[PDB]
């Protein structure tokens, strides 16, 4: 277990995508071109986790480039790091998904997936020992949500026995494109509960907040909102990326984060919180950073986690900071609210350390919670589904692709089965 | 799950060729129907005037067998 195979879907998909490598490419010491020019032996250690070496000697993302439209992928092609990508690995049809989830799953994207599974064919023939995907998509609209979806049922069937891991970027109202979106939400939630190991639940609604209340940034742009995304993602895989005293993969997370399989969908959480251009001079002391991670304020979900329970945490802190002072403060944390702990996982809070802290900050903290307050994310969507779909607004959209009524009905008990399996671990 | 992939897409192509189906005989029954009308419209005007004629050989055939 090396290699990650990473796949990105659709507008959202495809620029929190291009935004991810430019962060992780920057950490690695890997330039637009795909050339080393760091200084440290640590950026270089497990590079091929999330790069293929080129005889070059140049360093190619593991990357494949997934749309039903050619725009957004044109436009990461003539961005930053544009050049960076395999050629080869850019698959694309023309007629696009219309945010609708039949066309990405049934129609527009049946057409186009046997090419994607071609290229991810390439790639895991080329793996030493491939540990699985990740999926970087929204759920909103019709590409990331219907053919990432398909995507991952195909993926699975070929590669049984790999993990799936998603990014997994829900929508709002207070940040919304059409009215079909909790369709498009509730159909693909259905999906990633049978056929992911791991999902980061990022919430739209969290991210528009955190840039309107913390940011102070009147009007958030999907610019804004991403900045957030690429500087969580780049938290969260610290651990498989870097060498330290715990050596992470995708299998070993799913082990110790989820004890009931459906139970997968990951709070991730980050501090200090910044925006692009005005950043704070002022650096963060280990208690700042331990309160501020943990703050309701800090998560990328839109969830109260006073309201539930946390199953388990994984702590990732970055930067030079004492070792003895983190430990300290992540056991005080845990012994001053562990009302908020399940007492019948023991250790259940798991920290971790990496020197290289992220760029533009001397430290800062990653969280990932599985809480039982994830349910409220679910309900919320829940509640905007059955708002149309108890008068069947909307829904010619999808009939007209061929799907019935019944496939609606089905997801939406799904993701209610979900929601009162968390509640469930809530009062035990 | 593969075949009922299968399914949705098929359902949809039937659909379709239902719907541009039904819409190719409708309009070939309305234009039918309207040709049909339209010409019992005309013949029955026809008619009335070829009785006009047929009348007026009556009155000159009744004017000279006053003799
Ligand atoms: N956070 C974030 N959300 C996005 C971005 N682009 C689109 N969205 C959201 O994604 C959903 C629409 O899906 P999108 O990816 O545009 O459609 P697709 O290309 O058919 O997959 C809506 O919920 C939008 O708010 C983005 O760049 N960042
Ligand atoms: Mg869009």
């Amino acid at each position: 277990m090396r290699e990650i195979v990473h796949i990105q879907a659709g507008q959202c998909g495809n620029q929190i995508g291009a935004k991810f490598w430019e962060v992780i490419s920057d950490e690695h010491g890997i330039d637009p071109t795909g050339s080393y020019h760091g200084d440290s032996d640590l950026q270089l250690e497990r590079i091929n986790v999330y790069y293929n070496e080129a005889t070059g000697n140049k360093y190619v993302p593991r990357a494949i480039l997934v749309d039903l439209e050619p725009g957004t992928m044109d436009s990461v092609r003539s961005g930053p790091f544009g050049q960076i990508f395999r050629p080869d690995n850019f698959v694309f049809g023309q007629s696009g998904a219309g945010n609708n989830w039949a066309k990405g799953h049934y129609t527009e994207g049946a057409e186009l997936v046997d090419s994607v599974l071609d290229v991810v064919r390439k790639e895991s023939e080329s793996c030493d020992c491939l540990q699985g995907f990740q999926l970087t998509h929204s759920l909103g609209g019709g590409t990331g949500s219907g053919m990432g979806t398909l995507l991952i049922s195909k993926i699975r069937e070929e590669y049984p026995d790999r993990i799936m891991n998603t990014f997994s970027v829900m929508p709002s109202p207070k940040v919304s494109d059409t009215v079909v979106e909790p369709y498009n939400a509730t159909l693909s939630v259905h999906q990633l509960v049978e056929n992911t190991d791991e999902t980061y639940c990022i919430d739209n609604e969290a991210l528009y907040d955190i840039c309107f209340r913390t940011l102070k940034l009147t009007t958030p742009t999907y610019g804004d909102l991403n900045h957030l995304v690429s500087a969580t993602m780049s938290g969260v895989t610290t651990c498989l990326r870097f060498p330290g005293q715990l050596n992470a993969d995708l299998r070993k997370l799913a082990v110790n984060m989820v004890p009931f399989p459906r139970l997968h969908f990951f709070m991730p959480g980050f501090a200090p919180l910044t925006s692009r251009g005005s950043q704070q001079y002022r650096a963060l002391t280990v208690p700042e950073l331990t309160q501020q991670m943990f703050d309701s304020k800090n998560m990328m979900a839109a969830c109260d986690p006073r309201h539930g329970r946390y199953l388990t945490v994984a702590a990732i802190f970055r930067g030079r900071m004492s070792m003895k002072e983190v430990d300290e403060q992540m056991l005080n944390v845990q012994n001053k609210n562990s009302s908020y702990f399940v007492e019948w996982i023991p250790n259940n809070v798991k920290t971790a350390v990496c020197d290289i802290p992220p760029r533009g900050l001397k430290m800062s903290a990653t969280f990932i919670g599985n809480s039982t307050a994830i349910q409220e994310l679910f309900k919320r969507i829940s509640e905007q589904f059955t708002a149309m779909f108890r008068r069947k607004a909307f829904l010619h959209w999808y009939t007209g692709e061929g799907m019935d009524e019944m496939e609606f009905t089905e997801a939406e008990s799904n993701m209610n089965d979900l929601v009162s399996e968390y509640q469930q671990y809530q009062d035990a | 799950k593969r075949e009922h992939e299968r399914e949705v897409i098929q359902k949809a192509i039937e659909e379709n060729n239902n719907f541009i189906k039904m819409a190719k005989e409708k309009l070939a029954q309305k234009m039918e129907s309207n040709k049909e009308n339209r010409e019992a419209h005309l013949a029955a005007m026809l008619e009335r005037l070829q009785e006009k004629d047929k009348h007026a050989e009556e009155v000159r055939k009744n004017k000279e067998l006053k003799e």
